[PDB]
C-alpha cells in the first residue's frame, strides 16, 4: 500500500541526501529484494528535510527513471541537475 | 550496503 508522490527540491546548494541501491548494488536497507534507489539519509536543516525521508524510492527524477539504473548513473545525475530536482519518489503511506 | 556520498 504504497503511492507514488511528487516532490519538489531546490539544491540549496545540494539536494541534502545520501542514496542506495541500483542495479548491480549491494541492496538497500528497506525492500532487500527491490534493486532499486532508496533514499538512505536525509540532512536535518537541508533542502529535502520537510519533503523526503529514509525509505523513500526514487522512480523519477527531472523526468528521467530510475527503474533498471546502477546507483553511479543516479548519481551523476542528480549531481548535474543544476537546480530544481523534482522527483517521484514511492511511500509507504 | 552501499551508501553514496551526500548530494
Amino acid at each position: 500500500g504504497s503511492m507514488e508522490i511528487r516532490v519538489r527540491v531546490e539544491k540549496d546548494p545540494e539536494i541534502g541526501f545520501r542514496i542506495a541501491g541500483g542495479v548491480g548494488g549491494r541492496g538497500n536497507p528497506f525492500r532487500p529484494d527491490d534493486d532499486g534507489i532508496f533514499v538512505t539519509r536525509v540532512s536535518p536543516e537541508g533542502p529535502a528535510s520537510k519533503l523526503l525521508q529514509p525509505g523513500d524510492k526514487i522512480i523519477q527524477a527531472n523526468g528521467y527513471s530510475f527503474i533498471n539504473i546502477e546507483l553511479g548513473q543516479a548519481i551523476s545525475l542528480l549531481k548535474t541537475f543544476q537546480n530544481t530536482v523534482e522527483l517521484i519518489i514511492v511511500r509507504e503511506v | 550496503y552501499y551508501e553514496s556520498d551526500w548530494l
